[PDB]
RNA sequence: GCAUCCGUAGCUCAGCUGGAUAGAGUACUCGGCUCGGACCGAGCGGCGGAGGUUCGAAUCCUCCCGGAUGCACCA
RNA sequence: GCCCGUU
RNA sequence: UUUAAUGUUUGAUGUUCUAACGUUGACCCGUAAUCCGGGUUGCGGACAGUGUCUGGUGGGUAGUUUGACUGGGGCGGUCUC
RNA sequence: UUCCUUGUCGGGUAAGUUCCGACCUGCACGAAUGGCGUAAUGAUGGCCAGGCUGUCUCCACCCGAGACUCAGUGAAAUUG
RNA sequence: CGCCGGAAGACCAAGGGUUCCUGUCCAACGUUAAUCGGGGCAGGGUGAGUCGACCCCUAAGGCGAGGCCGAAAGGCGUAGUCGAUGGGAAACAGGUUAAUAUUCCUGUACUUGGUGUUACUGCGAAGGGGGGACGGAGAAGGCUAUGUUGGCCGGGCGACGGUUGUCCCGGUUUAAGCGUGUAGGCUGGUUUUCCAGGCAAAUCCGGAAAAUCAAGGCUGAGGCGUGAUGACGAGGCACUACGGUGCUGAAGCAACAAAUGCCCUGCUUCCAGGAAAAGCCUCUAAGCAUCAGGUAACAUCAAAUCGUACCCCAAACCGACACAGGUGGUCAGGUAGAGAAUACCAAGGCGCUUGAGAGAACUCGGGUGAAGGAACUAGGCAAAAUGGUGCCGUAACUUCGGGAGAAGGCACGCUGAUAUGUAGGUGAGGUCCCUCGCGGAUGGAGCUGAAAUCAGUCGAAGAUACCAGCUGGCUGCAACUGUUUAUUAAAAACACAGCACUGUGCAAACACGAAAGUGGACGUAUACGGUGUGACGCCUGCCCGGUGCCGGAAGGUUAAUUG
RNA sequence: GAGGACCGAACCGACUAAUGUUGAAAAAUUAGCGGAUGACUUGUGGCUGGGGGUGAAAGGCCAAUCAAACCGGGAGAUAG
């Protein structure tokens, strides 16, 4: 049967992309805890 | 939730194997002694 | 005319429809035509304000007249056509300019009258004029509570506001729903009644038919459970309070008007 | 089975004056008005039983009997 | 003001 | 005890006024703009509205309490002398 | 909705704690937290009849996939 | 030999990302073996002015200079700017690679810009107007895709009786563009004069008046011609690494049937009354005026960048798996059939990655059954049974629609005749008329083709398979169609049309928001919110002491404040 | 040629039975079943955020989790 997880990468850059962190200062503040923990992937991009 | 399992890496909540009253087939008749 | 549908199937036996022959069957009049997008009850906040709104059928916003502010010029009246946006009908009517508007359509008024508005025009139904020019006892509708403003009371199908004084600079009007209200007398108003007064005689017959309207169904606050509404609850079914809107406050009599600025204008509340 | 309240004139009900004195309506009886009602005037008619305290009980105790009311739940 | 009935 | 007279006065209610304040009335401009601001005028007008203080109401919402003994708990009874 | 209760009477059955009709003694129905009716409708609850049958008296035989044997691969719960 | 064939075939979007093709290897991976593979290693492979993206334009919505509001962080929103699932220029047929092709090659086309020359000329916008531009249902007519049969052309004369014929097999294909303007749809045309309208202007739109003509214009499938003396073509001949390669090539027409596709963004009808903006056309303002610009012809130049392999109802996507699950669009052959049901087939694709034997109990999925026929069981659970078309016939009750396919019954194949194939449909030739053509009348060849009656005939059985209602009687509840506990509950629960009470005079009540604001609503008491009841019919009695709500102001009590 | 009309495929749903229950599958398969022009169904995008949303109302659903989601922190909460 149907899944929860049905992919998509236009609704994955608008979510989770690295204009959609940029955009609000809580995302900004996820970009600096990955760039602190030293994460080889900091957004769910290309 | 079971989030860093080491055997079963696929699956986070597995009370519906072991658990009897969690399985498909449990009946509520088997909790008769009330 | 209304007309009783037969009953071919259970959900045509009730149904009770007003059928205007008179309505132009056609498409509205394009320059006067607008957008109007449906809300679903939600607000900038996304929420859900108003509940009970949602779908129905699409509807297009026609610009009607409420000022009737073209003054001395005559006009005639073109056809009668439908509004989805209201309970009224509205008129097209054509200016000696050769300007169109849409106004509402009052009772007995046909293709080909005639109307003007303005200060010296005559005391028949269609035509506008101020209230102070007005003979008192007249019955009137489109009635504007500020000057130039635009008319607010009296739009709805069949309703009128009758002028039962005129003492000083200003009116006092007895409105369709009991209150008298005092207006100032350089307000405007539209000679008549307004039209389509057996809109209240139909019968929707189906729960569809609701639905067409963009009405979403009603549940009983006595249907619910404790954290939902104050009325849920109960083994069976069980009332036991006084009854409240979903928010607490006492229904089925409790007075809600709590403006201080407008009572000097309201004679008497209606009963 | 437990808990609570009641047993007063033929009938329906007050009286606990904190213990020292029993009444009301209706019924019934007698006389009158007119043959009988209605009406008028008089009258008669007794604290559920069995012990206990008490100078003394319808009243306060203890038990018995009878009548009501409520409860008898979780398995 | 009220004032029933009579095998 | 009881009243009136003069001089002086605050509180109450009422009546108008405009100049604070309101305007989700009209017009003009910034302006290619149903926002906003400024200007003109109309209608309200010391009301309304808001701040501080205060009486009432307030399961709308929140934090909690709701004893023990007991031939199982509950119900009944008991709790000191 | 009725505890007593399988109330009592009538119908249906050879025999009916259910069903249908009635009675009223309604423990403890009742008028818009509706009362009583009601054609049509329902993967709705109860009951009866015709047809039909391995549902059963009472099972028998047959056709396939496993079970069994050989070769290859090769688990699991549990366990002083 | 078996299976699918409205897919288990073919083409895509989404998603994946080299799984594609060739060579090579078999440790691990593949539920077995593996020489094989979507596995390992190496090499190769994706070619565009026209397809898509990008681009131009907007929807819901997002962000938002100033602004308004908020302890801070921030919230809302104007001008704007983004945002497709929608609107906007243009290409087709054939051939070719192991793997790409509307992209390469061959043939024949089209679109939008820049520049230049010539001829002529009022050009110009952030403004005006038109257009783009829009619902559901239904009906008919004209067509095509496509199919069938005939004719024509090539081949055949049959492993076993017959088969030179009314015999058998195969083929009979051809586009965009350009030209012509038909079935159909809509609409009166032209000229002159004037005007409180379209934020100013306007020759454009709107309005008024007058004259004159009986016609004009717009839209539009298909057909026909050309494209095409080409291309393709059943087959035959010649080589070969036996995979394939090279050359040549006949016929290439007609009738009938026919869509859910096209004409059709039409027509008719109904109420619930059915996007926006640009490209496009047109008008003028400031302005420029022998300029610039506009229009037509011709020449020339440009059309960049990114995607393009492969899978895509699946072993490549979502499900931990090479997992009986899930996943939007497009194409739609034959016989029978009402049909996209079902059965058997075509093109095409597969036999589902353990096999071999045996023929015990028992389990699973099925077939049949003497006599009986619900005796089984909580309960006819499950099985069995009914089943099609035409015609006859059909009760109580009813809101007059229903109930109703009530119930029940009869006919049904094949062959011949009516009639060498009828009624009906289609319609060539010939002839006549004109408007001389895609025209009209007459005419009927050819093709197609039900249904019925009568007679005969075979079987146990003619709706023979697949497919395909069990029926009736009484009663509770809920009016009805709907909705619900994703994963034990589909119901008498929820909703519902209808009814009533109550609030609400518009800066409405109310709701979300410290607020600004927004919804209610671009609505205005025939409207909107809340609550209860629940179609319809007949009705809805008595109680205001208690609690709540509404009204009242005399008196009593009564806060901050004052002192 | 009307209809929340009728029969019935696609499509959407989930009433009954059997199988399966270390399944082929963390809810399916097979045989029947209901709706099937509408209060229908579906693709793409958008909005509502945790005492909050949304709810034809079942404490239903909000990423296999719901009488208060998940993740990190207070945190080695406290545990007669
Ligand atoms: N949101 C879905 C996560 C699925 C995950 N493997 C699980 O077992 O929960
Ligand atoms: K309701
Ligand atoms: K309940
Ligand atoms: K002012
Ligand atoms: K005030
Ligand atoms: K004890
Ligand atoms: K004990
Ligand atoms: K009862
Ligand atoms: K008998
Ligand atoms: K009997
Ligand atoms: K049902
Ligand atoms: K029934
Ligand atoms: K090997
Ligand atoms: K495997
Ligand atoms: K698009
Ligand atoms: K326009
Ligand atoms: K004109
Ligand atoms: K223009
Ligand atoms: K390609
Ligand atoms: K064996
Ligand atoms: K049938
Ligand atoms: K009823
Ligand atoms: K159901
Ligand atoms: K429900
Ligand atoms: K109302
Ligand atoms: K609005
Ligand atoms: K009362
Ligand atoms: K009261
Ligand atoms: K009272
Ligand atoms: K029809
Ligand atoms: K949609
Ligand atoms: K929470
Ligand atoms: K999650
Ligand atoms: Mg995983
Ligand atoms: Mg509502
Ligand atoms: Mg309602
Ligand atoms: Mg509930
Ligand atoms: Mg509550
Ligand atoms: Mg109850
Ligand atoms: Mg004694
Ligand atoms: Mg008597
Ligand atoms: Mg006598
Ligand atoms: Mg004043
Ligand atoms: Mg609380
Ligand atoms: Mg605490
Ligand atoms: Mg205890
Ligand atoms: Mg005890
Ligand atoms: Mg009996
Ligand atoms: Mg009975
Ligand atoms: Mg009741
Ligand atoms: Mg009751
Ligand atoms: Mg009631
Ligand atoms: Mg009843
Ligand atoms: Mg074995
Ligand atoms: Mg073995
Ligand atoms: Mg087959
Ligand atoms: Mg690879
Ligand atoms: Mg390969
Ligand atoms: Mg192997
Ligand atoms: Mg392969
Ligand atoms: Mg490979
Ligand atoms: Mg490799
Ligand atoms: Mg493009
Ligand atoms: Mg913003
Ligand atoms: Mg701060
Ligand atoms: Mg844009
Ligand atoms: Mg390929
Ligand atoms: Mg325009
Ligand atoms: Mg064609
Ligand atoms: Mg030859
Ligand atoms: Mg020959
Ligand atoms: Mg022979
Ligand atoms: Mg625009
Ligand atoms: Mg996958
Ligand atoms: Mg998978
Ligand atoms: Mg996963
Ligand atoms: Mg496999
Ligand atoms: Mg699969
Ligand atoms: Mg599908
Ligand atoms: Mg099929
Ligand atoms: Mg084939
Ligand atoms: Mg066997
Ligand atoms: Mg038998
Ligand atoms: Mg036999
Ligand atoms: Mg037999
Ligand atoms: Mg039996
Ligand atoms: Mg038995
Ligand atoms: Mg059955
Ligand atoms: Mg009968
Ligand atoms: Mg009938
Ligand atoms: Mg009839
Ligand atoms: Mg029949
Ligand atoms: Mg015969
Ligand atoms: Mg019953
Ligand atoms: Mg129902
Ligand atoms: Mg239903
Ligand atoms: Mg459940
Ligand atoms: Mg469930
Ligand atoms: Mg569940
Ligand atoms: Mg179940
Ligand atoms: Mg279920
Ligand atoms: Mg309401
Ligand atoms: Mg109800
Ligand atoms: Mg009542
Ligand atoms: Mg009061
Ligand atoms: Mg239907
Ligand atoms: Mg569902
Ligand atoms: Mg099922
Ligand atoms: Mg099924
Ligand atoms: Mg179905
Ligand atoms: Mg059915
Ligand atoms: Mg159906
Ligand atoms: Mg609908
Ligand atoms: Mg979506
Ligand atoms: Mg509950
Ligand atoms: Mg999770
Ligand atoms: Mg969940
Ligand atoms: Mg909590
Ligand atoms: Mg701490
Ligand atoms: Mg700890």
């Amino acid at each position: 049967m149907k899944r929860t997880f049905q992919p998509s990468v236009l609704k994955r850059n608008r979510s989770h992309g690295f204009r959609a962190r940029m955009a609000t200062k809580n995302g900004r503040q996820v970009l600096a805890r990955r760039r602190a923990k030293g994460r080889a992937r900091l957004t769910v991009s290309k | 939730m079971e989030n860093n399992s080491r055997t079963m890496p696929h699956i986070r909540r597995t009370t519906h194997i072991m658990k009897f009253a969690h399985r498909n087939s449990f009946d509520f008749h088997f909790f008769n002694a009330r | 005319a209304v007309v009783k549908c037969k009953p071919t199937s259970p959900g045509r036996r009730h149904v009770v429809k007003v059928v205007n022959p008179e309505l132009h069957k056609g498409k509205p009049f394009a320059p006067l035509l607008e957008k109007n997008s449906k809300s679903g009850g939600r607000n900038n906040n996304g929420r859900i304000t108003t509940r009970h709104i949602g779908g129905g059928h699409k509807q297009a916003y026609r610009i009607v007249d409420f000022k009737r502010n073209k003054d001395g010029i005559p006009a005639v009246v073109e056809r009668l056509e439908y509004d989805p946006n209201r309970s009224a009908n509205i008129a097209l009517v054509l200016y000696k300019d050769g300007e169109r508007r849409y106004i509402l359509a009052p009772k007995g008024l046909k293709a080909g009258d005639q109307i003007q508005s303005g200060v010296d025009a005559a005391i028949k139904p269609g035509n506008t004029l101020p209230m102070r020019n007005i003979p008192v006892g007249s019955t009137v509708h489109n009635v504007e509570m500020k000057p130039g403003k635009g008319g607010q009371l009296a739009r709805s199908a069949g309703t009128y506001v009758q002028i039962v004084a005129r003492d000083g600079a200003y009116v006092t009007l007895r409105l369709r729903s009991g209150e008298m209200r005092k207006v100032e007398a350089d307000c405007r108003a539209t000679l008549g009644e307004v039209g389509n007064a057996e809109h209240m005689l139909r019968v929707l017959g189906k729960a569809g038919a609701a639905r067409w309207r963009g009405v979403r169904p009603t549940v009983r606050g006595t249907a619910m459970n404790p954290v939902d509404h104050p009325h849920g609850g109960g083994e069976g079914r069980n009332f036991g309070k006084h009854p409240v809107t979903p928010w607490g406050v006492q229904t089925k009599g409790k007075k809600t008007r709590s403006n201080k600025r407008t009572d000097k204008f309201i004679v008497r509340r209606r009963s």
